[PDB]
């Protein structure tokens, strides 16, 4: 692969990236709930 | 769904990480500015009425 | 049709080129940037490296704050609406204080306070860039011609935004930050002072501005015409005059009866460009302070017909 | 008299017309067929200007002014005192400028250099002919051309400009100005950089083009190079004059109103024309 | 200060404009005398000093100090041709052309002229040979554009003169400066890159007929080119535009 | 259907995924802006009416 | 093969690309159903 | 009609597939934009009346 | 989450710390200027009215 | 290692100092927000 | 906090002291200019009123 | 031992004087704010 | 505080003395400019009233 | 140990002179501020 990474490295890398994305998504989901409770857009 | 990690064999994480970082910021700012310009959703002008700060 | 040497036919790329050291404090120089194949058709392909250091950081931070202060005022004038911001982008304007405030710093933030704050960051950014232009030459042991050339442009810019407002007695005389508004200012300035065409230093400034297009067309065409003899390598033609420099000299001697040298044409070049903003700055400094109607001044000085 | 290196270059040939009939020099000046043509038109045009000064009744060189025919004369001939001298001097100017370019082509051939110089000069000729010939012919009257007078041609610039409001709003005029200012910036920088290398600090050796590359990369993170800068200075100058000619050929032929009103097409794009706030809302 | 005159109409804007005319006359005198550091004093066509030297005097000498130990240049200075010139007068009067007495391409006169430049390579800032064959600079490669190496070289007579075997690159400037052409006797020549058209299937050299390529002055070292050699090559090729007959 | 995967032997997935990312994002931006421009679908303006939030 | 991808590399990489396409297009359909339930265009 | 496969010997498949992709997008978008430009087929405004969404 | 520190194997922390500092400062300056532009939240004006410092 | 040249040991310590800066900065930001909210609620 | 000193192991001390000096100067001037631009806090115009000087 | 070539001890030496300077500057600033607050409260 | 001198092994006195000399001069001129622009403190104009040299 | 190539003792000498120049400058500065305050208070 054209990043030179071994597969082992890409698996390691993806686990950190997705854990960051799950954390970011969790805060966003709460933020939309709080705003929808505060002031629904539907 | 399991094999997605092989995307990091294709793109340099430095480039992707910076690119998604700039994307998320510029998208978030754009949305907050759409809301501040929307009178029904500008929280600063809402709370000004709710607490009669307009006087 | 033959090759004109306007775009390159073949690009070669070696290693990255880090450039001369001399007395450059090499810790302050970045890594080399990427190569651009697009730029390589017309000039060099290599981007970077760049030198930062102390006057660099000062200039870049103050220049960022100048730009950011104007931008936020434009976002406010847009009412934070991203669509209106792009519709009216050329119509936004950060105006100087109103005339009643004179030179006092007491104008409200919306009535000219942000223009003073913006103008302060511009002042520091430009002057620290001047010292940076001096010191980068010093570190390489070069002459200071570039810093003294830049001082001529600063002279006009200082007259427009600082000196003439002080001598006129109000910041309302200064230029607003905005695309169409500095154009409206430029037009209004000429109308208030009675047609700036009849300012003789605006006439001179235009002569040197046309002369700069004349002279760079002549010089650029000359060097490309002799580039088949390596005439673009002008420093080696100064040190060791080749047939390129002689053919260039004889073209103009046979055309117009006199000629430059490879070193001396760059003195014509620097002065032709420097005199644009030197005479310009004088012509603005005289406007309103010494002459309030240039057309009538022209009539008294034998350049317009009397009534 | 010759430059000390000049003699080896004064060979016969390269003439486009006339062979060896005019293949000689007069002092430094090369003559040739078009040098004869050039001097005739130049002398005639100058002398008809001095005669127009007699008809006008001034000897102050700053008041001398040769006006084109009034609009009532259309594109036809006018009386000599009343526009006909301007027409002949315009013929002489065109004859002189074109002959001068063609004389430069001959000098290029004799020296074996590229034709870049006469080609670049031909852009100035086309800007001149735009203002005195092509645009007046499109608009239908010689009176839309500018008068030959040091200050009176500035009245033409003023009166032509303010016919369309503030002329800063002509979008091609804005582009031309941007090239004119950028050209003058680049000429200041190029002159200074070459001089700063050839004339270093006292006692130091001459700097190399490596120092020139290094200074600008240190200053701005890029360096166009020895060849790039001369390409740039040429193309910036020529682009400035191309967009200058373009801005005028459209003015009074396809655009007639205040140029400031043109920019409303952007403001009135229908996805944002009605959105409240800003300057236009 | 508005309207304030010392005398007549002479206000402070009059003082400015008159002061500028004095400065401009001084600056123009400075600029022209600076431009007399090469090619002066003026000569008669025989080479004797011309009785008319013009209105400006020669400037005082300046000395340039050359890098890499190559000495110092003083200008203006003694400035002989330092070579033979194979020209003869075509008239007794001054101002007429001088005709080539033999073969002007090989005698190096007119548009074929060349100058007695230093017989050493031009150097970069470190003091390496500035121009090298690309094979001798290992990082270099053709990064875009039609690679000419391996193309046949065609003359203006439309016949093949040889093939391109290398590019000679300017190292600091990172640009292609000559094409090396291998002739039909296997000896090579340098062609100036600005004199050739790299077409899709050929390199076209509009200055030379295919027979004239053998006359190109050859370099003495196969790995470097001196400034004298460059001038001889570049002069010879450009001379062909006048002197290559059909 | 079975052979469409040979597209990856023709186009290098790096260039494809960048071009596809730009394409899909700008297409979504087109549609949302068309809907915000549309009185029957501008969700912020609809919500304002439904909850009386304006004037 | 212009990209140098072996047949097995192309048969692998396509399978992951398709997996993402089906996931993305599925989520889009859920979004369309919800917005149709909110406000039918047809 | 059998020999239409010969096209791939003459035109590089990458440089054709790019040309087809751009072409099909432009044609589709042009038609949808024309349809929205006619009230007869503007599916948003047909729906607005049908469901009484602006009254 | 525990592996987040491996970001410093990907990015030179000098460049991240410089970039982060100017990001934070510009963001904070923008928010304060938004609130000063907001009449209900301009603390300099709020105190002026509270203490009758104008008129 | 990775792309920079930091090791696992170096990076894992640097990150702890970075996060010590993050939480300290964030804690003051919480105090600032709560003080402003008690003074002048924006909801 | 005990290891904040390792900032000096990663950043050159001159660049930090310059960058922080530059920052504090520009910030301090900006705030004084904001207060001079504020009618209720311009100390010169305040004292001018307090002592019936021309203001 | 780090990128800068400063040792772990030189980095502690310089940090000790940096904090000595920071605390002095902020102490004077705190006094300046308190004086201005007593003169003319902004809250 | 007793090691505030340690700065001179870090920063060159030639750079520091010039930089500070330029700074202090411009700060002083800036303040005299601010006061001369203020009618309550223009000492030349104050004297014109105090001694009635005006008119 | 250092960037400038001053010695630790040369630094102390120069600093002792620098500080004395600062104190002489600021001493005059106080006298000027106090004089202007006595002449025309700004608070
Ligand atoms: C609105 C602003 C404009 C603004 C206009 C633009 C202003 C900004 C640009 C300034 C450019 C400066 C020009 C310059 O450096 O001149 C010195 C240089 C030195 O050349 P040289 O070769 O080293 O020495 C002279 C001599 O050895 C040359 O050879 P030779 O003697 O065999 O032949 C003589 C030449 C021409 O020489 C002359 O005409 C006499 C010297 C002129 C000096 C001009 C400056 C100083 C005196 C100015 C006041 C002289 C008062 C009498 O060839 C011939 O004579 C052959 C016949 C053709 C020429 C016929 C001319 C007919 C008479 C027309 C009037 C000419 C007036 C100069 O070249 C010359 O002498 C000849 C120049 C001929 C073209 C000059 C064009 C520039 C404008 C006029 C001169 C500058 C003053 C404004
Ligand atoms: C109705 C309009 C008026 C008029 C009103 C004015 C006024 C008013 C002025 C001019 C001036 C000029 N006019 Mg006029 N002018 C008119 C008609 C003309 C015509 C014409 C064909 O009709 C022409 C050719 C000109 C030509 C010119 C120029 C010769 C001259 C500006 C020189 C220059 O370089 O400025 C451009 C250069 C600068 C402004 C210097 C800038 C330097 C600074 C330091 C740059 C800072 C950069 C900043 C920090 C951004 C950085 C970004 C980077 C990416 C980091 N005018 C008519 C009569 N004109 C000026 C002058 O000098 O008058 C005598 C001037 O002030
Ligand atoms: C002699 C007359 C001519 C002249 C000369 C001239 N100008 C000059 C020079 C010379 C000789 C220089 O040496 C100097 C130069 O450096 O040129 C390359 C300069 C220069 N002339 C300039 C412009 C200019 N010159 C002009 C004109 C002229 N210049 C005349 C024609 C004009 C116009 C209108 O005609 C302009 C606009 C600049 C290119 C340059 C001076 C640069 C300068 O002072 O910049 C100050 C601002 C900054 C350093 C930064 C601004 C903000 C940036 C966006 C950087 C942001 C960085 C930040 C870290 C980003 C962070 C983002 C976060 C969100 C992450
Ligand atoms: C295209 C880019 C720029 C350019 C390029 C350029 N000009 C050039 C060249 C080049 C490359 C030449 O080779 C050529 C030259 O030889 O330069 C020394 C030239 C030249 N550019 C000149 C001038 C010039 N260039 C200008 C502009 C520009 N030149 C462009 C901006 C301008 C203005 C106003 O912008 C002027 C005045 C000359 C120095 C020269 C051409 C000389 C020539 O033609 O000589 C033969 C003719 C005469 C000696 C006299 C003719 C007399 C007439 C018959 C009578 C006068 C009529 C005229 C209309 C009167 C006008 C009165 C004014 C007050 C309006
Ligand atoms: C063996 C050869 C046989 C040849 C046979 C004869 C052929 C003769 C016809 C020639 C055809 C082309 C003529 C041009 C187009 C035309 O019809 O024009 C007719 C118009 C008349 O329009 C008139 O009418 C115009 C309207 S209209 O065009 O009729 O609709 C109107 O706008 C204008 O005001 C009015 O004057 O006149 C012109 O356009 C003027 C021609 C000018 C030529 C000399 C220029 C001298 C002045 C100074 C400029 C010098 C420039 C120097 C350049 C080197
Ligand atoms: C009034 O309104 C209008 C103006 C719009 C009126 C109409 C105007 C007009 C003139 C319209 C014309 C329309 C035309 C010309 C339409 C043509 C459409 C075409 C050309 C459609 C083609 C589609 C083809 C497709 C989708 C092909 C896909 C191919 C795929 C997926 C596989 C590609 C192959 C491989 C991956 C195999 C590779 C093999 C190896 C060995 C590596
Ligand atoms: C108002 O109406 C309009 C004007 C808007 C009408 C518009 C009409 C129109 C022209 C619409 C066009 C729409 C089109 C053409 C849409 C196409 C969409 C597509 C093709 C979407 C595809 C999405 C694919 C995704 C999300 C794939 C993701 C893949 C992932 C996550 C896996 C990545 C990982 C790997 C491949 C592993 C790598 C493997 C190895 C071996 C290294
Ligand atoms: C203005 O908007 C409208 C009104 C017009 C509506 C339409 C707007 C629109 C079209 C929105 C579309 C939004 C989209 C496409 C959003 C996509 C968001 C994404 C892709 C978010 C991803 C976030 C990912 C995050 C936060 C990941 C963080 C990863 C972290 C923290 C860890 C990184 C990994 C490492 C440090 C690796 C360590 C391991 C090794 C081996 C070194
Ligand atoms: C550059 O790269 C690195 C990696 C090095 C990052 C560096 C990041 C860094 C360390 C930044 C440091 C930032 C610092 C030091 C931030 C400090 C912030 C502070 C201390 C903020 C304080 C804010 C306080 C506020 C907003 C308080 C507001 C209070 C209000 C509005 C109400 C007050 C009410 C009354 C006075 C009324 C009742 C009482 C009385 C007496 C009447
Ligand atoms: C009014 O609102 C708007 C309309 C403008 C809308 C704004 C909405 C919006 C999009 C806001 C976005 C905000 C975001 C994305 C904020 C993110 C902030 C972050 C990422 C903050 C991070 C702070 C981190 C700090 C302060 C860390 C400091 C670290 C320090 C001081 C230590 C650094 C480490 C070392 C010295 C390493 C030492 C060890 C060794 C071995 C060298
Ligand atoms: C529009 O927005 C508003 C302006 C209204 C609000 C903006 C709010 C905002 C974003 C504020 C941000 C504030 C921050 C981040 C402040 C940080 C301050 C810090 C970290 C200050 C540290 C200062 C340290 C000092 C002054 C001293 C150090 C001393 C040292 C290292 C000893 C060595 C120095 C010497 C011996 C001095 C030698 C002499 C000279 C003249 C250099
Ligand atoms: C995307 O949104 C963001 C917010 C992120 C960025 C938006 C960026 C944006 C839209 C920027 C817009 C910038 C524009 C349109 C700038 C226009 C500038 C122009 C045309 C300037 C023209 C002339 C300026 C002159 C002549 C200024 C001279 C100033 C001088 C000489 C400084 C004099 C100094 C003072 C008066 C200050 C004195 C103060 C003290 C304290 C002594
Ligand atoms: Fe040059």
């Amino acid at each position: 692969g054209y990043t030179g990474l071994t597969d082992e490295q890409a698996q390691e890398l993806h686990s950190v990236y997705m854990s960051g994305l799950w954390l970011f998504s969790a805060v966003a989901i709460v933020a939309h709930l709080a705003v929808y409770i505060w002031r629904p857009w539907f | 769904m399991s094999k997605f990690y092989k995307i990091w064999m294709i793109f340099d994480p430095r480039r992707v990480f910076v690119a998604q970082g700039v994307f998320l910021f510029l998208l978030a700012v754009m949305i907050h500015l759409i809301l501040l310009s929307t009178p029904s959703y500008n929280w600063l002008e809402i709370s000004a009425a709710k607490y009669n700060r307009v006087a | 049709a033959e090759y004109q040497n306007i775009f390159s036919q073949v690009q070669v790329r070696g290693p990255a080129d880090l450039g001369m050291t001399e007395d450059v404090n090499l810790a302050n120089r970045s890594g080399v940037g990427p190569f651009s194949t697009l730029l390589g058709w017309f000039g060099n392909a290599q981007l970077g490296p760049i030198y930062l250091g102390s006057l660099g950081v000062l200039s870049l931070f103050s220049g960022l704050m100048w730009f950011f202060t104007i931008g936020i005022w434009f976002w406010y004038q847009a009412g934070w609406n991203p669509a209106v911001f792009l519709r009216d982008l050329f119509f936004f304007s950060l105006e100087p204080p109103a005339p009643e405030y004179g030179l006092s710093f007491a104008a409200p933030l919306k009535e000219g306070g942000l223009w003073l704050i913006a103008s302060f960051f511009m002042f520091v950014a430009v002057w620290s860039w001047w010292g940076r232009t001096y010191l980068r030459a010093q570190a390489l042991g070069m002459g200071k011609h570039t810093a003294w050339a830049f001082l001529s442009a600063i002279w006009l810019w200082m007259v427009l935004g600082f000196i003439r407002p002080i001598l006129m007695g109000s910041w309302s005389e200064a230029v607003p930050y905005g695309i169409f508004s500095h154009l409206d200012w430029t037009n209004n300035f000429s109308l208030v002072h009675g047609n700036l065409f009849y300012n003789p230093f605006h006439g001179l400034s235009i002569a040197f501005l046309y002369g700069s297009a004349l002279l760079f067309a002549m010089h650029g065409a000359t060097i490309l015409a002799v580039s088949r003899f390596g005439g673009e390598r002008e420093l080696e033609q100064i040190a060791d005059r080749g047939t390129a420099a002689e053919r260039a000299a004889l073209f103009w001697r046979w055309t117009m009866g006199f000629n430059a040298t490879m070193e001396g044409i760059h003195r014509w070049a620097i002065w032709m460009a420097v005199l644009v903003t030197l005479t310009g700055g004088i012509g603005i400094l005289l406007s309103g302070t010494v002459v309030d109607n240039w057309y009538v001044w022209g009539q008294n000085h034998g350049m317009a017909p009397l009534n | 008299a010759l430059l000390s290196f000049e003699r080896k270059y004064r060979v016969p040939g390269g003439t486009l017309v006339g062979g060896n009939l005019f293949d000689f020099w007069v002092g430094p000046f090369y003559v040739g067929f078009f040098g004869v043509a050039t001097f005739f038109f130049a002398a005639l045009g100058i002398i008809l200007i001095a005669w127009s000064a007699v008809l006008q009744g001034t000897w102050n060189p700053q008041l001398i002014s040769v006006y084109p025919p009034a609009l009532e004369y259309g594109l036809g001939g006018a009386p000599l005192a009343k526009g006909g001298l301007w027409q002949i001097i315009t013929i002489c100017a065109t004859g002189a400028f074109v002959s001068w370019a063609l004389r430069e082509v001959e000098i290029c051939r004799k020296l074996g250099i590229g034709y870049h110089i006469p080609f670049a000069f031909a852009f100035a000729i086309l800007a001149y002919l735009t203002l005195v010939l092509f645009r007046p012919v499109m608009m239908g009257a010689w009176g839309y051309a500018f008068p030959y007078g040091i200050w009176t041609h500035l009245d033409w610039v003023s009166n032509t400009g303010y016919t369309y409001g503030n002329f800063h709003y002509n979008p091609a005029h804005m582009i031309a100005i941007s090239f004119f200012f950028t050209n003058a910036l680049a000429l200041a920088l190029h002159g200074a950089l070459v001089l700063s290398a050839a004339n270093p600090e006292k006692g130091k050796e001459m700097r190399t083009p490596d120092h020139e590359d290094t200074f600008f990369r240190d200053l701005v993170g890029y360096s166009i190079g020895t060849l790039g800068i001369h390409r740039l200075g040429l193309l910036l100058s020529l682009s400035a004059v191309f967009f200058s000619a373009l801005c005028m050929i459209i003015t009074g032929t396809i655009w007639f109103d205040q140029w400031v009103d043109w920019w409303q097409w952007w403001v009135k794009l229908p996805w944002w024309a009605n959105i409240p706030g800003g300057i236009n809302g | 200060m508005v309207g304030v005159t010392a005398f007549g109409n002479f206000d402070l804007a009059s003082l400015a404009i008159y002061s500028f005319w004095i400065f401009l006359a001084g600056l123009i005198y400075y600029l022209q005398t600076e431009n007399m550091r090469e090619g002066y004093p003026l000569e008669n066509e025989d080479g004797t000093p011309a009785a008319n030297q013009g209105p400006f005097p020669l400037p005082k000498p300046k000395t340039f100090i050359l890098p890499h130990g190559r000495g110092t240049l003083t200008v203006p200075g003694p400035e002989s041709e330092d070579r033979p010139i194979a020209l003869a007068r075509t008239a007794v009067s001054e101002g007429f052309p001088h005709a080539p007495t033999g073969d002007p391409m090989k005698d190096g006169v007119g548009p074929a002229s060349w100058v007695a430049r230093r017989d050493l390579p031009e150097l970069d800032g470190h003091g390496h040979n500035k121009i090298k064959p690309m094979k001798a600079a290992a990082g270099f490669h053709v990064s875009a554009g039609k690679n000419p190496i391996g193309l046949p070289v065609r003359g203006c007579d439309l016949e093949i003169a040889g093939k391109v075997v290398d590019i000679w690159v300017d190292i600091p400037e990172q640009m292609a400066r000559f094409l090396e052409v291998e002739l039909k006797d296997g000896s090579t020549r340098l062609l100036p890159m600005q004199m050739v058209k790299v077409q899709s299937n050929r390199v076209h050299v509009n200055a030379l007929s295919s027979d004239l390529f053998a006359g190109i002055p050859t370099i003495k070292s196969p790995t470097e080119v001196t400034l004298l050699e460059e001038d001889k090559i570049c002069g010879y090729v450009a001379g062909g535009l006048m002197y290559a007959a059909p």
